[PDB]
Formats: C-alpha cells, structure tokens, sequence
C-alpha cells in the first residue's frame, strides 16, 4: 500500500490498457485483409474441383489410388497451427479435439501420424509426444503456396507409397467474426461431391498427352489447394480470435483500474489523517 | 505580472505560519493557504471605464485598466492532483501544462494540448489568429493520441498516413 | 434567508448555491482559526453539521417552498471524501453535464444516463413515467456498445435488429435536445416550454417505432412531438 | 471473342475478354481461337500471349500450370513457383530435416513482437490482486 | 514446530509443497485476471487446477458448525491428511472436478462425492 | 530510513520469496553491501563475479518468464541459467 | 550548460548523437529478445553492435578504483572524449569487437587492446 505505490500500479494498468485497445485495432485491420486474401482462393479450387469431377467420376472413370477407399493401418493428419499467442482458446481447442479422435483411432490398434503448420502445434505435440515427420514454421501473416509444397508433398508421397490410408487436415474454420468453429475434414481419398456432369455428356476433352497422365497431377494441386486453403481461413480465425482476446482485455483493465482507485482513495484519506493527527496531537 | 513560484511563496507561509504555531491543515499547510492565493491572483482584474473615472477622480476618463496575471507553479513528477497545484487551478482562468517528456524530446515550448486550455477562449483573440488557428488544438491533440497508436500499427491506412504526417509537420 | 422571507409569502422559491464545497471549506478555515482539532481528512469536526443546519432549511412546509439546485465540486474525483460524502446525504436529484454530449451539439448537454434521482420510483411519479425513463435508459446504453462495435467492424457487421435500435436511439437522443427562451440569443429559434405529459408522449411514442417513418434531424432541437412530426413535414 | 481466366492457386491474374492467345502447351506449343473444341493439357515455365479485345497485347510469366478449355471460356490454373520431381523432392527433404531436428524458425510480424514485450513488461510483478481485495 | 527434525521430513514436505504451489498461484492471478487463464502456459494451466483443488480440500465441516450448515462434522487424523496432499501435489487425483473436494474429510470421501458430482 | 541510512550494507529477506521456496530468502539487486569484494577469500571474489551479472541478465529478463514459449533461444538460455543459479 | 551556445556544435552534436543511438538499442532490445537476432535489418544490426561498443566505451578505470579491481586508472581528456565517441558513430570502428572498449580508457588504447585479444 501507500498511495504512491499504487499511483504508481494504475499508471501501469492504464498502460496495458492502452497496448490492448491497440492491438485490437491491429487484429482488427488484419482480419478484414486475411479474409479479402481468403475469398480470392476460391476460384481456382471450383474451377479445379469441376474439372476432376468430370474427368474422374463424370461419364468415365479411372482407377486411380486418391478416389476409392483402402482399408486404414495408419492415418495422416495436417494441423494447422498459429504463430503468436494471445490468439485466446483457439489452438488448445483444437488440440483437444484432434487428441480426442486420434486416440479413438489407435483404440482400434491403427497409428497416427501428423504433420505440422506453425510453431504453436510444433511446440504443444514436442511436449505431448505425438509423432511428427515433417513441419514448416514462421509464416506469419503471410502464408504462401511455395512454402507448403513440402509437408503435403511428404504425406501424399507417404500415402500412395502405401504407408498411409488416410488423410486429414484438422483446422478452424472461420464463420463469423465472433465465432470460428475447429472443424477435422478428410481430403484422401477424395470426399465425393454432388453435381455429377450428367449435363457434360455434350463433350469430352482433347486431352494432351494423356489422361491419365493429367488426373495424377490435378488431384496433386487440388489437395495442395485445399490445403492453402485451411492456412488461410485458420489465419483469418487467428485475428477474429486475438481481436476479441484483446477486447475482453481491455475491459479487464478497465474494470480493474475501478478497484485501484477506491484502494488509493482509501490510502491517501488514511495518509492525511495520520500525518495531521501527529502534528496537532504532538504539540502541546 | 509575472509571479516566478507561487508553490515557493505557498511554501515560505507555511513556514512563518508553524513558527507563529498556528494549527495546520492538509499537507502542514496553515488552514488558509487557499486565502493566500485567492486574495492575490484576484487583484489580476480588468476594470471598466466608470471605476476608472471615480477612482482617479475625472482626471481619465474614456480608459478601463487591466492587470495579466501569469502565475507560475511547479508539479512534481507531472502531478496536477496535489494539494496546492490544484488549488491554483481553481482560482486562475485556464491553465498552460508543460509536458517534460515533451521537452525532453526538444519540443520546446512544450505545451500540452487536450490538458492545457484557456478558459476566455477566442473573444481575446485577434480575429485574424482566430480564423487560422480555430482548428490547430484539436488537431494535434488527436494526431498525439493517433501517433501514440501507430507505435504498434505498422501499415496505416492512407487516411490517417496523411492525418499523421501532417500533424507531424506542424507539431 | 432571503428565500425563506420569500416561502413565508407563499410562494415556491428556487434557491441556486454557486458552489457548496466552497461553503464547506470556509467552515473549515474558520474552525482551523478557533484551533478546534481536525477529523477525518482534516475537515472540521462540526463538519456534518454545518452542512446540515443549512440543508435543512430548504424544504416544503404547508406556506411554501424552497427548491434548491447546488453546485457540487467533488475533490481529487473521490465520491467518497468527507466532503461530498456529507453532501450526497442531502441530494435528492444528480443531473450530470457531459462535455461530449455538447460537442455532439445537444443542448442542454445533460448526461440521460449519469444523471439520477431519486424520485424516479413507480410510488412516487407513477409507472408510466418510470417505465419509460427506464426504456429510454436501456435503449441509450445499448447503443454506448453498439457504437464502439461500429467503431471497428464497421456498420455492416450489426443485425438488422441492432440497426433500427441504432437508428432510434439517434432520434431519443436528438428529442432531449430543446429550445430555450434563453438561448434564443444564440440561435433565433424561440424557445419552448414542453410540459411534462409532452415529454413522457414523445419518449413512449419514439421507443416504439411510431414516427419511425420520419428523419432524426425532425427531432432534433423541435420542442414537443406534436412539433416534432410538423417539422418533418417540410425538410 | 472468348472469356479467358488466368488464376493462380493464392490470387488473380487476369480476366477480361480475349480474340486469341497463344500458350506454349506440353505437348507443343498451341494457340486458341474463339469456340475451340475443349481440351485440356499442361503447360511448360514461360510467357503467355494475349490479345484483349481491340487487339491489344500483352505478355504474362507463368511457373507452369493446367489450360482448360471450353467453348465460350478458357481458365489457366498458374501456380506460383516451379514445379517438378528433383524440386519438390528438396522441398520435401528440408521439411523432414526441419521436423527431424527440432529447427524452429521465428515469424516476422515485428508488431505483435512490440506489443508482446510490451505488455509483458507492463504486467509484471504488479501483484494487484494482494492489493485490490478481488477475492478470485 | 513446522521442523523436519520436529514434524518428520514427510509432513514437512508435504507442507512445503503446499506453500510453494499456492504462492506459484498468487503470481498467477494478476495476467490470469487481465489476460484470462488461455495464455497460461499449458504447465501451469495444471498448477492453477491443482492450486484450486488443494485451496478445497482445505476446507472441512467442524462439529460446531452444523448449525450453520447441517452437513455433520469430520475429525480429519493427521495420517491421513499428509497422505490427501501428497495424492493432490502428486497428481494422482488429478481427474476430479474442483467440487469433489469441498467440505469432505479424507481424500476418500471426495473421491465418492466424485461419484455424485 | 534510519538504519538503511547508518550500516554499511543490508540485506533485504522477502516474504514472497520465502513463501516461493527460495530460503534462505535474499533479495539480490536489492541488498548491498559497500566494502564488497575486499571483505572475501580471492577464489570468491574471483567466481562470485560471474554470479551478479548472471543474476543481473536474469532479472532484466524475468518479465518474460510469462511468456517463455515465446523467447527466442538465446534469451532463453540466458532465462534457465538465471533459473538455474537462483 | 549542454546547450549548442556553450559547448560547441560539436560536443552538443555527439552528445545528442550517443543518446539517440542508445535510445534506438533500448527500442530494439525486446524486438530482439522475442524475434531473436537475425530478423532486425543489417542497418539496425548496425545500430546494435554501435550501441553496444558506446555502451562499453562509457566505462573507465579510476585511480582509486585501483583497490577494488587491481587496475590501474586512466584520464580522458573532452578531446579525446568527443573524438572517440564521434568515431564510433561514424562506423571507423566497425572492425574492432566489444570488449576491446570495456574499462578501456582514451580510443587510442582500444585498438591497442584489440591486437591483443
């Protein structure tokens, strides 16, 4: 106590209080910018998407290993993960429901193998002791495809080489900008879609060299696509998470500079009173 | 009238106040330490032309007479709540707050905007000061709070780039 | 005692104190100089009082009245300091004067939501009356959040709910505005006395959608809404 | 005249209505004219010509990519950086070794870093809730 | 007489164990209640949830307090309450819910009102 | 203040620290002691230079004791050994 | 008295100079702390290794310090002050490593400390 001291601490709560109010106004810039960086990854996967539906599963069909479904020995998992704390319950949510189904699976004997997006999941599955063969860390705010190429290109090379019969990527799922659901999705083998080309008899493609040639490498960037894709909402996820994070903060401080003051209004009356009794009451 | 420390005059009073033993009030000041000023910087009047005439007996006439008044306190370590700095703050018309981390940065004078602030206002402004600077207060004090705010906010937008950049010059 | 002589006649007196900390202090002056001993924050000890043989003259007898509006200094922005803590047990009413309601333009700048008193109870002023200051209460103290949402997620994130709270609270915020015969001065509009069945018509009427179908600067400055829906008719 | 779009898998390239383009396919290179039959193949690392209608022509870089063509659009999947097996398989490699050895690489967003140490530092040793009586 | 020489080095342990993690949790509590407990690193998420536990299970019915709470009065022997703690400290306990602890006596009677809820 | 004004030195025990475990419970940076090395056998006054100076890089890095998972690893060794000494 | 008027544009100059270089450090030391060294720019590497070789040459063995450390003591004349903190400023010293300044004396005597370790 002594009403210095803590004018001395709310000068500081009010300090907090102003990083706070700026570092939501920092996420909340960042949200709309990662969501405008968002919706512009939408076209190639449609267009992509429709492109194999027809080739693949339209008025033909080729045997190739991503579409039909093997048994399960192993599962491969891609988890995608932030960079900087203060994004609030996001990550460990997510952590907890991965944890949740990869011990469903290995009940049933079969292991589990992960790949990691950010150094948050690098960190948390390190202590834990989950199993990672391959990560990439350091995105920041600026994820890109040429960075990705390696994880993924790791598990679908683990996956027709036969040492994997599943693959996830687990991720948060940005919906509104007050909630951002963690959601596991399967992208191999290939989820099947509706719209079959039924309306695309009217044509076929001249393909070149060969078809079976093209689909191999098509489903390849599509599942790269997808991919990239869960980086970037989990990345707009991040911000919508921090900005609320630091909303909530800001209303702690300032909740709490309310109890400061009444506690140094107290010391100060207390201060007065005692220094002024000393004085008359001394003398004489 | 320029007074140089009314804190160093509130001071000497006490003083000579307890060697008379007279009972003391907050902070060991004699009970009317606010006496002290108040009879004093209110003497710092402006008197119309009818006082004038009957005090110096018809010799002026047209004439009404004025004394500024500019007293000078200091605060420790930027503390305007004090005893005796915020008795001041009561009787004076507005006040002028110089800010050390202003001046420290060679911002000099370092006038404080937002907290300093003149309570007569523009009627005793020249008319030509009253239409170019109507503005400049509010103005920096926004882009100080705005510039505090870009600490952290690297990429702004080209709005408040160019709110910050212009305050900026004329700060 | 003035203003008693003038209850005695009869009449009902308004009483104005230019500032009762300043009466206060001049007590505690006076005692220090009878070299009475200080109490509890180095106030006189007779400090409760005095405040209270002059409170306690401003009152209704069956003659007359005083009313009493005081201006009140809180020192060191403490609510709790022997000074206002004595003060406060007197008040019966608090109006609030916000610096940013009047950059905002509306006059008089009174605070609708630090402003208090104490007869705002359903036994005393009737549950119209009550219910109705209390709507427009909530009604402004949503919209304190909503604006600070729109602050930084923009307009376009509120519901479609939250906008037309939005848009009536502008208008109950503008109808508190009013034209004084005093200010006609300033602004030429002559000024409007609006008894209170008027206002406590208006409020009921905006908080329930009923002139929703009219702009918010019809509101704004007008007087009564009988005056108000006149306005708009010619924007 | 036809709809071309070229998209890479991060944003947009193009779009906007084209007479012809001439694109240097796999196979060979090939040139495409309003209602050309659909076709689909990959192409190799290197410019792409188009002629937006009123003629006028440009030139655009591409890392690879697949043309799809239909009747009345033509849609160019670009991707953002060389693709191939020795490549990708370096990607690959690192990736391992970067899992393999614990080697954690920071991120570059110097403003969280600011306002983290800021805060930090703010919030130590401020031992408030000894002294605002909050009970928690 | 909190002595290793005096007490046994067990009790004074267990003692000591227990001071150290609720001061570990009064640092806690200033970034707890300005941050909210999500920042807490994911070690000492667990101290808080023990700390929580341990400032439960120092609760205990007295006889002399049925009167105010109906609930009947426990007589809690030393033995047995160094060997709660120890199973608290230890993590061996460390899946019940904070509540199980509440006004209970040994560590075998919240293990059972685990049981309720 | 008028003790700490008179002795050569001081040591500062603390309650927080003692409650922490750390007994005996001096406050390094804190506590003083003015005749300093001259008062010591030269093997201590010849290690015990590396100790403050540990302890010093330590306590200005304390405040990120917090946020640890976040330090890069040359602070974080500097952070453990500061652990470690104390 | 530290004022362009008194002391000289020069001396002013190199002082207002070391404090700025050490102001820019006190801004960059928790930047490095959380993002480590290898993110700043290779100016800014600069303003680090600059402010920490000040940082030492600010240090100086006293006569009477020779007591305490065994050292013997140095003076500095303002010349020789002013011209090695303005050299170090001004990069003429990029090649020398840190603890060539540290206790060192005059600058002249840095260089001659650095062919030594």
């Amino acid at each position: 106590a002594g009403a210095k001291d803590i004018r001395s601490k709310i000068a500081s709560v009010q300090n907090t209080q102003k990083i706070t109010k700026a570092m939501e106004m920092v996420a909340a810039s960042k949200m709309r910018k990662s969501q405008d960086r968002m919706a512009a990854s939408r076209p190639y996967a449609e267009t992509m998407r429709k492109v194999i539906g027809h080739l693949a599963h339209g008025n033909l069909e080729y045997k190739h290993p991503y579409l039909e479904d093997r048994d399960v020995k192993r599962v491969g998992y891609l988890v995608v993960s932030t960079d900087r704390g203060l994004a609030g319950g996001l990550n460990i949510n997510l952590f907890k429901k991965l944890l949740a189904e990869m011990k469903t699976w290995t009940d049933k004997g079969v292991q589990a193998d992960l790949a990691m997006i950010g150094s948050k999941g690098v960190s948390f599955f390190n202590s834990v002791g989950g199993n990672v063969v391959a990560q990439v860390t350091g995105m920041g705010d600026n994820p890109s495809l040429s960075e990705l190429i390696g994880p993924v290109k790791v598990m679908l090379q683990a996956y027709d080489e036969g040492r994997l019969d599943k693959l996830y990527i687990v991720s948060n799922k940005f919906i509104n900008t007050m909630s951002q659901v963690p959601t596991i999705s399967q992208l191999l083998p290939l989820p099947a879609s509706d719209d079959d080309d039924l309306k695309h008899k009217s044509w076929d493609y001249l393909y070149e060299p060969d078809p079976k040639a093209l689909l191999d490498t098509l489903l390849r960037r599509y599942v790269e696509s997808q991919v990239y894709q869960g980086v970037v909402e989990n990345l707009a996820s991040e911000q919508a998470a921090r900005m609320v994070a630091m909303k909530a903060a800001t209303d702690n401080g300032g909740s709490l500079i309310k109890e400061l003051q009444l506690v140094y209004n107290k010391a100060r009356q207390a201060s007065i009173t005692q220094e002024l009794t000393e004085i008359v009451s001394g003398a004489a | 009238i320029i007074y140089d420390d009314l804190s160093k005059q509130a001071v000497a009073y006490r003083q000579i106040s307890l060697l008379l033993r007279r009972p003391p009030g907050r902070e060991a000041f004699p009970g009317d330490v606010f006496y002290l000023h108040s009879r004093l910087l209110e003497r710092a009047a402006r008197v119309n032309a009818e006082y004038v005439e009957a005090f110096t007996k018809g010799e002026v006439k047209g004439k009404t007479g004025s004394l500024t008044a500019l007293p000078i306190i200091e605060t420790q370590a930027g503390d305007v709540s004090a005893f005796v700095p915020t008795n001041v703050i009561s009787i004076t018309d507005g006040q002028i707050f110089l800010e050390t981390n202003l001046f420290n940065a060679g911002i000099r004078p370092a006038v404080n905007p937002g907290i300093s602030v003149s309570r007569v206002g523009g009627a005793a402004q020249t008319k030509i000061m009253k239409k170019l600077s109507g503005g400049i207060r509010t103005a920096l004090a926004q882009y100080r709070e705005l510039a505090a705010f870009s600490q952290f906010a690297s990429d702004l937008d080209d709005a408040t780039r160019k709110q910050l950049d212009h305050g900026q010059k004329v700060t | 005692t003035m203003a008693e002589k003038f209850r005695d006649e009869g009449r009902d007196v308004l009483l104005f104190v230019d500032n009762i900390y300043r009466y206060t202090l001049a007590g505690t002056e006076v005692s220090a100089l009878l070299g009475r001993m200080p109490s509890a924050v180095g106030y006189q000890p007779t400090l409760a009082e005095e405040m209270g043989v002059l409170q306690e003259r401003i009152t209704s007898t069956k003659t007359g009245s005083i009313t009493s509006v005081q201006a009140v200094y809180v020192p060191a922005d403490d609510l709790t300091d022997p000074s206002p803590a004595t003060t406060f047990a007197h008040l019966d009413a608090t109006v609030v004067l916000s610096r940013q309601i009047a950059s905002l333009g509306i006059y008089p700048a009174v605070d609708p939501l630090d402003s208090t008193s104490r007869q705002l109870d359903p036994l005393v002023v009737g549950q119209e009356h009550y219910d109705t200051a209390r709507g427009v209460q909530s009604i402004l103290q949503r919209y304190q959040e909503l604006k600070d949402i729109i602050a930084i997620l923009g307009m376009d994130e509120l519901s479609e709910e939250d906008k037309l709270v939005v848009a009536r609270a502008r208008k109950i915020q503008r109808f508190l505005s009013q034209p004084f015969f005093v200010a006609e001065v300033f602004t030429g509009s002559p000024g409007k006395y609006v008894s209170l069945k008027d206002t406590i018509r208006g409020f009921k009427g905006i908080m329930e959608g009923e002139y929703d179908h009219l702009p918010e600067q019809a509101f704004y400055m007008v007087g009564s809404i009988e005056e108000a829906v006149e306005k708009a008719k010619k924007l | 005249t036809y709809h071309l779009d070229v998209v890479s898998a991060e944003q947009q390239m193009f779009s906007g209505l084209v007479e012809k383009i001439q694109v240097t396919g796999s196979e060979g290179e090939l040139g495409i004219y309003p209602g050309h039959a659909p076709l689909l193949t990959a192409i190799k690392p290197g410019m792409i010509r188009i002629v937006k209608q009123h003629g006028h022509e440009e030139f655009i870089y591409l890392s690879g990519g697949i043309l799809e063509v239909q009747p009345g659009n033509v849609t160019v999947l670009a991707d953002t950086a060389i693709r191939g097996q020795d490549l990708d398989e370096a990607r690959a490699m690192e990736a391992k070794r970067k899992a393999e050895e614990h080697i954690s690489s920071s991120h570059g967003d110097v403003d969280y870093a600011q306002a983290s140490a800021e805060l930090a530092k703010a919030i130590a040793q401020l031992r408030v809730i000894e002294l605002t009586k909050k009970a928690m």
